[PDB]
């Protein structure tokens, strides 16, 4: 057992130097000694950027470098360029025999001003409750960079079951929007005093409660 | 150097599928080969690996023994036999070469614990869609102010929404194998099922 | 009437207590003066409290093969399958070097594990002789239209006997009781003998011989996943210190059959056996009586409803239906010469009676050699049937 975790998003300006971290749970120095990094541009197959924690294959830009400690591994892109906008994944051994990837980091190369999301939480419709179902809809709009973290709560308890969230997509105005759903039975909906949608963007959190 | 996957498509829940990858431009027989998957718009997930011999076959914990990796060295082919498929298995499946292990163990046989590796060659990937229904319910999202329509449980994509004959979100695929989206009178069109729903949205 | 049609049929007659030998395939017809004729047949033999001593694997399957190796001076490799008892593991040494994937040259530890799954097995049951249940069917010669060779036994009384509970009184509806005192005459005693059951075949083998077979086994206590001695059918191969491979030793099924040539064979059928051994029984007709006898002769005529057929023993079977009035009634029967001077044939189905007019009666009798007349009924309309017996 070993699980790899990465930041959801990193935002940088062209020419700047950004660092993506990869941290593990039931991990050790060997986990990070064997870390490999992959770049995935939107709609393209992944590409090997780093292997053996710090080695860069031939053909991979010299702007890419990596470091590792006994507690984490990091990828550094120096002299950030628009083409570096992609999802980055770290990878290492979960066990002596198997591999595991990190969750991925969306790197945004900043082109326009950063903008916080507008959040609207819709309760289940009277019509849906009559059909013996209940769906909470959390609408997230007008944010930049295009990466958010969505968490749901029942009263004060975090909820993970029955949650589905879309990957942020570009709007007409070139900012991003995303949606998240909490599926419940009407009994579950009526069983609690409140339900909340929490959205984290650039380190700050907005929470809407119904 | 190329890797070309085949065998991806629509599969019913509980169903089976065999993925097949063709390798060329390298000494295939001496390399470890891996399968990696990626759910639509989500992260990369390691699935399986096989050594030169086929004496070592390793799998991720989610594949409780439902998938079987195999290879035919003379044919430069890699396979992934998949059984008991569920909605959580819907993904693009990539055929991958461990080019760096070849640099240390030129035989590709020895299954040393935590060995130096690097997935340097990837195929384009093959799409696997595990879904129950072959071929929506519309609810109002009551409210300047935001208002909308929730379009639940349809298949396949796409649904188009107009208002009074606006942002329409991408769809999410639920564990049920059915899609849902939101748009923020809504006119919902689902060409695949030849259905059209008009919903008045009031405070 | 059950024995009619069987080749291995013994005709036993008693003076006024009689000894009979019952075996599988054998059928016994018992006759006694002023007593009903009975048919005895051993239908089932069953070892009722078998204790599985051991269960041997004769056909093995190796699946879920896992291998782990370490470079020289990197320690002994280890798989979690080693702790799992369904798996067979072996450690070895392989030549390691630079072009192999090791910083230093030398012998590197390798470990191979494989899941042992048994395809076909052999079971050794130890049977207590007193626990051999024998099922005997006692079918009286009731004439009943369906009785003749009717396997179902809805005509005969089913009785169970064990070597120790040898004395049994069996009640035959309308005939009274028959007392049976049995004794098993088995080919070999079950003392130091193991009933080696394979699939559809069984043998009686020496205990020590059975416990000395070099095959993977499970104890009687674990009838289980952890097979002892998996190594007797599993072999590990590493002849060039390059790779370790696991190999099965192939099905020992046929090999076993050859070793079991000089052993007492038995026919097997899922818990029940078709034993070669006899069953010497003694039976008394003292409490047995003929159904009716106090009945009056049939006033009316008879109708031959089925062609007279000769059994493999020269006896004949005749099915006749009553067309008259008087039932329950008693059938007048006689086999005489062509001149109707003296009675010649012996009646097997003693005291033939009519219960219902609609129901035909099957009468079995031994006709004399040459020309005879079967006379069934009384005048008028007396059935006169000529018979030939070479
Ligand atoms: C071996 O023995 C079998 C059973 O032995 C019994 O022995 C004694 C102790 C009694 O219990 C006795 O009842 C049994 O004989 C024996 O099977 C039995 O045979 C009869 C046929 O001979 C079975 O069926 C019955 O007959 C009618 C047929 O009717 C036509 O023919 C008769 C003349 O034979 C005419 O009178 C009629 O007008 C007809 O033209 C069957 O149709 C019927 O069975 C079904 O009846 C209705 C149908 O809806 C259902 O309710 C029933 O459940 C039946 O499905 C009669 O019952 C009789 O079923 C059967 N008994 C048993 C227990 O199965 C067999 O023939 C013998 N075999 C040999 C080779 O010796
Ligand atoms: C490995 O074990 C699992 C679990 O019992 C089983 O489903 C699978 O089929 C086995 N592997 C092979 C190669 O049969």
């Amino acid at each position: 057992q070993s699980v790899l975790t990465q930041p959801v998003s990193v935002s940088g300006s062209p020419g700047q130097s950004i660092t993506i971290s990869c941290t593990g749970t039931s991990s050790n120095a060997d986990t990070y000694n064997l870390v490999s990094w992959y770049q995935q541009r939107p709609g393209k197959a992944p590409k090997l950027m780093i292997y053996e924690g710090t080695k860069r294959p031939s053909g991979v830009s010299n702007r890419f470098s990596a470091s590792k400690s006994a507690t984490a591994a990091s990828l550094t892109i120096s002299g950030l360029q628009p083409e570096d906008e992609a999802d980055y994944y770290c990878c290492s051994y979960a066990t002596s025999r198997t591999l595991v990837f990190g969750g991925g980091t969306k790197l945004t190369v900043v082109g326009q001003p950063k903008a916080a999301p507008s959040v609207t939480l819709f309760p289940p419709s009277s019509e849906e409750l009559q059909a013996n179902k209940a769906t909470l809809v959390c609408l997230i709009s007008d944010f930049y960079p295009g990466a958010v973290t969505v968490a749901w709560k029942a009263d004060s308890s975090p909820v993970k079951a029955g949650v589905e969230t879309t990957t942020p997509s570009k709007q007409s105005n070139n900012k991003y929007a995303a949606s998240s759903y909490l599926s419940l039975t009407p009994e579950q909906w009526k069983s609690h005093r409140s339900y909340s949608c929490q959205v984290t963007h650039e380190g700050s959190t907005v929470e809407k409660t119904v | 150097v190329q890797l070309v996957e085949s065998g991806g498509g629509l599969v019913r829940p509980g169903g089976s599928l065999r993925l097949s990858c063709a390798a060329s431009g390298f000494s295939y027989s001496n390399h470890w080969m891996h399968w990696v998957r990626q759910a639509p718009g989500k992260g990369l997930v390691w699935v399986s690996r096989i050594n030169s011999d086929g004496s070592t076959r390793n799998y991720a914990d989610f594949v409780k023994g439902r998938f079987t990796i195999s290879r035919d060295n003379a044919e430069n082919t890699l396979y992934l036999e998949m059984n008991s498929l569920t909605a959580d298995d819907t993904a693009v499946y990539y055929c991958v070469r461990d080019g760096v292990r070849f640099y240390y163990d030129s035989t590709g046989y020895y299954p040393d614990s935590f060995f130096k590796y690097g997935m340097d060659v990837w195929g384009q990937g093959t799409t696997v869609t595990v879904s129950s229904a072959s071929t929506p319910s519309v609810f109002p999202l009551a409210p300047t102010a935001a208002l909308g329509c929730l379009v639940k449980d349809y298949f396949p994509e796409p649904v188009t929404v107009s208002w009074n004959s606006v942002h329409t979100f991408p769809a999410v695929l639920q564990s049920s194998g059915l899609y849902s989206l939101s748009s923020v009178i809504c006119n919902v069109n689902h060409k695949p099922s030849n259905t059209k729903v008009d919903k008045r949205v009031e405070p | 009437m059950r024995c009619i049609g069987i080749s291995n049929r013994d005709f036993v007659e008693g003076v006024s207590w009689v000894d009979i030998v019952l075996e599988h395939g054998s059928c016994v017809t018992t006759m006694a003066k002023n007593k009903p004729t009975l048919d005895f047949e051993l239908i089932k033999t069953e070892a009722k409290q078998p204790a599985t001593l051991r269960k041997y694997c004769i056909e093995a399957k190796l699946t879920n093969t896992t291998t782990e190796s370490r470079c020289p001076t990197q320690g002994e490799p280890s798989l979690n399958e080693e702790q799992d008892k369904r798996f067979i593991c072996k450690h070895s040494m392989v030549d390691r070097g630079w072009g192999n994937g090791c910083g230093l040259f030398g012998k590197g530890g390798i470990v191979t594990c494989a899941k042992f799954t048994c395809k076909k097995n052999m079971e050794g049951k130890i049977v207590q002789p007193e626990n051999l249940e024998y099922t005997i069917v006692i079918t009286p010669h009731s004439g009943e239209e369906h009785a003749v060779g009717n396997d179902t036994g809805k005509h005969g009384k089913e009785i169970k006997i064990t070597p120790q509970s040898s004395t049994t009184e069996a009640e035959l509806t309308g005939y009274g009781t028959v007392t049976m005192e049995c004794s098993p005459r088995t080919g070999l005693d079950f003392n130091e003998m193991v009933l080696l059951q394979m699939e559809d075949k069984a043998w009686l083998v020496h205990r020590q011989w059975f416990l000395d077979l070099p095959l993977p086994w499970l104890p009687g206590a674990d009838t289980g996943s952890n097979w002892i001695q998996k190594e007797t059918l599993v072999t590990f191969k590493n002849p060039h210190a390059k790779k370790q491979d696991v190999v099965v030793l192939g099905s020992q099924e046929g090999a076993m059959h050859t070793a079991l040539t000089g052993a007492t064979e038995i026919q097997m059928s899922s818990g029940n056996l078709l034993f070669t051994g006899h069953l010497k029984c003694r039976l008394r007709m003292d409490k047995l009586q003929l159904k009716g006898m106090s009945y009056s002769m049939c006033t009316g005529k008879f109708k031959i409803v089925k062609e007279i057929a000769e059994t493999q023993h020269g006896t004949i079977v005749i099915r006749v239906q009553y067309e008259g009035d008087g039932s329950p009634c008693k059938i007048p029967f006689e086999i005489t010469d062509l001149e109707k001077r003296h009675v010649l044939g012996r009646l097997i189905t003693v005291n033939p009676i009519v219960t219902e007019k609609d129901s035909p009666v099957n009468i079995e009798a031994e006709p004399p050699f040459g020309d005879s007349y079967i006379i069934v009924g009384v005048e008028p309309g007396q059935l006169k049937l000529n018979w030939l017996r070479p």
